[PDB]
């Protein structure tokens, strides 16, 4: 019953940065919190708990404060080992444990406008039947980016698909593709398709056509 | 050192039943409550059960009440969760994780020892073998300059395969794609790779994939249009 | 340096502007004849009135001598120190010039000027009451903010001041006592022709520096540092235990809750927010005074259980032994506090007033000794520059700097040395 | 139905630092991300930065991270672009833009005028 807000869903920091994190609880829960990195694929390790005190190994860059219904976690030093997700849990009682919904905190980069491109289909997918065309989206840093299918200017919705890369590790870039599904009797309705991509580098949409 | 181990992880059937197990090293199991936690894939944390084998005080979460079991075990200092009718949204990654007792410091510190966790899937669709199509870039597209190379694969299970271009020569500049569940409840894959002009290094470009459970070495050939 | 009209036979301590056997003119200084009758008048028509109220407070105490503890006692100490203060000042209107002043005599060709030294004369015993009871009322009220401390960190009562009475007396009559023997060795005493009183730090620019001034600072920083530490010390006692009692409250009011509730859903939402409170009620807080908050919180946890496990009568029957807990530790710790810390309530607000009444014209007092100390040089050579044919000394080579006092600013310093005597009767009355 | 404006700029020697400011009105934009741009002849409509609401921080491009910074006050409804080491070859307007979807997808639907600049 007792929800925690976590407000900054995504941050971006860069190395030797100071991070803020805040989670807000409904009820008046008491100095009872704990803050948890996850490194992707392991196990949660804890990092603070009843909301000031430092654990036992983790390094005096972490530090934790409380006041009243807000719970902040603050590291002082960003080393790039720190680039993890954090989780703000309550524990009222046992039976109470709530956690927050996460705070991905990814490497700050200069902004770069993905290079769009997109495939047709193959004649394996006709001698198969289904038709699959993707569109992908190469080397842009915020990952904030939408991109929509134009069949003579007509828009689908739920037969498009998405897949996002995590954070590089040369260059800290992303990478997405989407996949719109068709069967041969829904491919040639319609002479083009088209995907159109809209990002915060790129002023105007870019599109990227071909016809059948 | 303290430590937790997990086991009893694999694939199931919807509405099927599964018992993990975890195995407690170090502490004992009457001194300490053993709480499970489960993370689904691309989301956040939530409590799924808890655990005191000091008297017995299991409750759990309000999405699985009066559908799981737990239970521990003192002479060989474990904990096991049943789950019975499994939905198929319950496919997550387990983790097992042991909170002190009241008072003082045990039960102020939070969950401590986090074990590896053990990754559990509702099997919707039995195994079978991936497909493996390729991305033919247009000829107009960046002529003489860097163009994009890609092969698909489509309606494989289980999870984990792998994509290697030219086994492994070429490695910079590649990017492959985490797999995403299809509406069928297949899994499908996307690996794409830029390389700049020389015909597209005028040699065939090959996609070697490899899916241990369906045993398959599916090398395929991808060509310009 | 100085007139034949204004030379004195040695060896008799004279020492004005820094040679040996001169003293400043008696009727006039720099200022009116008319201007200095108005300012001798008001300075009689504030001490007439000073003298009423406060003899009016010291026939408050005299009407009940155990009428004020000790951790307001002093202030009536203060209050006869001021009352002797007052005294001198009105007998100093009264008297004019014949005490603090020499005579005149033709056949000598000397002029009246400003007793300064021992000789045998009555000024020696006004600067002694003067200087000694302005310093020990400044120093009673230093005195009156460490009683105030005493009540606020370490909180004691109208007995544990009591048995330090003897050394606060000791001091109050003390450095006070001991400043003045200084002063009266060192030859510093002068003599007032404005009102018509004795005193030091008037015409020499030292004892105005470092032995009125500087000691008034020194207590007026450590009454403010005192008074400041009690309030920082006593609203932190205050917040921390308005928090309590709201972290008690809040704990109580749900237990009246869960006793007349039904169903098993509101027993745990009122019971989750116990635990919460009593746990930040450990946090505030002697060892038996966390050791039951413990024990409480593990008594919720008892009724928590049983409330999961869809059991309601035994939550009932779990939280009403939390009201013997309640009893037998806490809630009349909190009746006993919220009178010890709300007398001191009403006590810090009328200290504070006091403070915010006395402070106000003793700063002024401060900021005119201030004033005086600065322009020194500036108004000698001033003196000497406009008093030159008269006396037949030497005019000033260069530097002018035309700068004749304000009768304002002496007449403030003036009255706010006399006024502080009034802020005793807001609390006689 | 809402409109944005734009100043700063214009004849500047090279050197120099600017601050450059865009105001918005007919909308709060208590919950919404604002955006510079640059087009200048040869290379057309090139990106410099964005700026985000409080929560969020503040991005740049490639040739002008470090030497600029944006802020952003919400209660005049302003927001500030920086200039520093100008060198002379950003001979270019510069464009305010306000984002039209609250989830940072970077639509732009009111571009505005434009505010000219010329160095050298």
């Amino acid at each position: 019953d007792i929800q925690m807000t976590q407000s900054p869903s995504s941050l971006s920091a860069s190395v030797g940065d100071r991070v803020t994190i805040t989670c807000r609880a409904s009820q008046s829960v008491s100095s009872a919190v704990a803050w948890y990195q996850q490194k992707p694929g392991k196990a949660p390790k804890l990092l603070i708990y009843s909301a000031s005190s430092l654990y036992s190994g983790v390094p005096s860059r972490f530090s934790g404060s409380r006041s009243g219904t807000d719970f902040t976690l603050t590291i002082s030093s960003l080393q790039p080992e720190d680039f993890a997700t954090y989780y703000c849990q309550q524990y009222l009682y046992y039976s109470l444990v709530t956690f927050g919904q996460g705070t991905k905190v990814e490497i700050k980069r200069t902004v770069a406008a993905p290079s769009v491109f997109i495939f047709p289909p193959s004649d394996s997918q006709l001698k198969s039947g289904t038709a699959s065309v993707v569109c992908l989206l190469n080397n842009f840093y915020p990952r904030e980016a939408k991109v929509q299918w134009k069949v003579d200017n007509a828009l689908q919705s739920g037969n498009s698909q998405e897949s996002v890369t995590e954070q590089d590790s040369k260059d800290s870039t992303y990478s997405l593709s989407s996949t719109l599904t068709l069967s041969k009797a829904d491919y040639e309705k319609h002479k083009v398709y088209a995907c159109e991509v809209t990002h915060q580098g790129l002023s105007s949409p870019v599109t990227k056509s071909f016809n059948r | 050192e303290v430590q937790l181990v997990e086991s009893g992880g694999g694939l199931v059937q919807p509405g099927g039943s599964l018992r993990l197990s975890c195995a407690a090293s170090g502490f004992n199991v009457v001194d300490f409550s053993l709480h499970w936690v489960r993370q689904a894939p691309g989301k956040g944390l939530e409590w799924v059960a808890y655990i005191s084998s000091s008297s017995g005080s299991t409750s759990y979460a309000d999405s699985v009440k009066g559908r799981f079991t737990i239970s521990a075990d003192t002479s060989k200092n474990t904990a096991y969760l049943q789950m019975n009718s499994l939905r198929a949204e319950d496919t997550a990654v387990y983790y097992c994780a042991r909170w002190g007792y009241w008072p003082g410091e045990p039960w102020w510190k939070a969950f401590d020892y986090w074990g590896q966790g053990t990754l559990v899937t509702v099997s919707s669709a039995s195994t079978k073998g991936p497909s493996v199509f390729p991305l033919a870039p247009s000829s107009k597209s960046t002529s003489g300059g860097t163009a994009a190379l890609g092969c698909l694969v489509k309606d494989y299970f289980p999870e984990p395969v792998t994509v290697s271009w030219n086994s492994g020569a070429l490695t910079s500049g590649v990017h492959t794609f985490p797999a995403v569940l299809q509406s069928s409840g297949l899994y499908s894959l996307s690996s794409v790779v830029t390389v700049p002009s020389s015909s597209l290094g005028t040699q065939t470009y090959i996609c070697n994939v490899n899916h241990k459970p369906s045993n398959t070495k599916v090398d395929k050939k991808v060509e310009p249009k | 340096w100085c007139p034949r009209e204004l030379k004195i036979d040695p060896d008799l301590g004279y020492s004005f502007l820094h040679v040996r056997d001169c003293s400043p003119p008696c009727p006039n200084m720099y200022f009116r004849r008319e201007e200095l009758s108005f300012a001798r008048y008001f300075i009689g028509l504030i001490s007439i009135i000073c003298l009423s109220a406060t003899l009016f407070t010291f026939l408050t105490f005299l009407i009940d001598v155990t009428r004020f503890r000790y951790p307001e006692r002093p202030i009536i100490f203060y209050a006869v120190c001021y009352m002797m203060v007052s005294l001198i000042f009105f007998i100093g209107f009264l008297l004019e010039d014949r005490v603090a002043c020499n005579a005149s005599i033709p056949a000598q060709y000397k002029a009246s000027t400003v007793t300064q030294g021992s000789h045998n004369k009555a000024c020696t015993m006004l600067f002694m009451i003067l200087y000694f009871f302005t310093m020990a009322g400044s120093v009673w009220w230093v005195i009156l903010t460490i009683t105030w401390f005493l009540a606020a960190v370490p909180k004691w009562g109208s007995e544990a001041i009591e048995k330090k009475a003897l050394l606060f007396h000791a001091s109050a009559w003390g450095i006070p006592g001991t400043l003045t023997i200084i002063l009266l060795a060192m030859n510093k005493i002068e003599g007032d022709n404005i009102s018509g009183v004795c005193f030091v730090g008037l015409y020499d620019v030292d004892a105005l520096r470092y032995f009125v001034l500087a000691p008034l600072c020194l207590y007026v920083v450590v009454g403010v540092s005192l008074l400041l530490a009690g309030i920082i010390s006593l609203n932190r006692a205050r917040r921390q235990l308005a928090d309590l009692e709201d972290n008690w409250e809040t704990l109580n009011d749900n237990l009246k809750v869960i006793e007349k509730a039904d169903n098993a859903a509101q027993v745990k939402d009122a019971l989750t927010k116990m635990r919460a409170a009593a746990l930040d009620a450990q946090k505030a807080t002697m060892k038996d005074f966390r050791h039951g908050f413990d024990i409480l919180v593990g008594q919720i946890d008892d009724a928590l259980k049983l409330a999961n496990e869809g059991k309601v009568k035994e939550a009932q029957a779990a939280a009403e032994q939390l009201k013997t807990t309640r009893n037998a530790y806490i809630q009349k710790y909190l009746e006993r506090a919220r009178s010890t810390l709300d007398k001191l309530v009403k006590f810090m607000i009328r200290i504070g007033v006091f403070s915010i009444l006395y402070l106000v014209p003793l700063l002024v007092v401060i900021g005119c000794y201030f004033y005086e100390q600065a322009y020194r040089g500036i108004w000698e050579t001033t003196w000497i520059q406009e008093r030159c044919r008269e006396y037949h000394i030497p005019c000033p080579y260069q530097v002018t700097q035309m700068s004749r006092p304000d009768l304002i600013l002496f007449l403030m310093k003036y009255l706010m040395a006399l006024i502080v005597g009034i802020p005793s009767v807001f609390w006689v009355g | 139905q809402v409109q944005l404006q734009e100043s700063g700029g214009g004849l500047v020697q090279p050197g120099g630092s600017l601050r450059l400011s865009c105001a918005a009105s007919g909308r709060t934009i208590s919950r919404y991300a604002m955006s510079w741009f640059r087009q200048a002849p040869g290379k057309e409509r090139e990106f410099v930065a964005v700026a985000r609401r409080s929560g969020d921080g503040a991005f740049y491009a490639d040739s002008v991270q470090g030497r600029f910074t944006v802020s952003r006050d919400d209660a005049k409804n302003t927001v500030y672009l920086q200039m520093n080491s100008l060198k002379p070859e950003d001979t270019a307007v510069y464009y305010c833009a306000i984002d039209s979807d609250t989830f940072y997808s970077g639509s732009y639907d009111y571009w505005g005028q434009g505010t000219q600049v010329t160095v050298s």
